[PDB]
């Protein structure tokens, strides 16, 4: 389903179409949301390095 | 009005054929306004329709009802016009006028426990 989202009583947020969202607002007619706060987006974990990883000299890369 | 208790579920029995007993029916419209504010819809009318001998096995009563009330109040901040007392009773109608939401909500809330419905 989609419904209209009412931003004026959202402080700070940042939004671009096709974002996976979790809101908190009122919703009271079931037409209309009035968001009042946007959850922060968390992100994936470090890749975690082996014994291996830590003995490698320093390197030099190039991009183009 | 009634209460019993029974203290096994052994101790209760059946019969099937016998008519069943008229009910009490209660039939109710209310009215809502947007709070300006924030995040409200407040009650600011009521009213019901009361029978009180509601036949389940045969036709319809007609009319339907028996006894009615109404009941009004002002959100917050609103007042009711000049003289709306003095219309009332010039109009003669049945209807109460509260001043606030919990009033209103007090006097539903009392009307229900007398009237009984079920």
């Amino acid at each position: 389903a989609q419904i209209p989202v009412d931003l004026s009583e959202l402080k700070e947020y940042s939004l671009f179409p096709g974002q996976v969202v979790i809101m908190e607002g009122i919703n009271t007619t079931g037409r209309k949301l009035v968001a009042t706060k946007l959850y922060e987006g968390v992100p994936l974990p470090f890749y975690q390095p082996t014994e291996e990883d830590a003995d490698f000299e320093q390197s030099m890369v190039l991009v183009a | 009005k009634a209460e019993a208790m029974a203290l096994k579920p052994d101790l209760v029995n059946v019969i099937k054929d016998v008519s069943p007993p008229p009910l009490v029916v209660m039939a109710f419209s209310m009215k809502t306004m947007q709070n300006a504010k924030n995040h409200q819809n407040e009650i600011i009318a009521m009213a019901a329709l009361v029978h009180h001998s509601f036949a389940l096995d045969k036709a319809a009563p007609k009319p339907p009802f028996q006894s009615h009330f109404c009941v009004v109040s002002k959100p917050k901040d609103c007042i009711f016009p000049y003289a709306f007392k003095e219309v009332i009773e010039k109009k003669n109608v049945k209807v109460e006028v509260a001043a606030t939401e919990r009033t209103l909500l007090g006097f539903f809330l009392a009307k229900v426990h007398k009237i009984d419905p079920d």
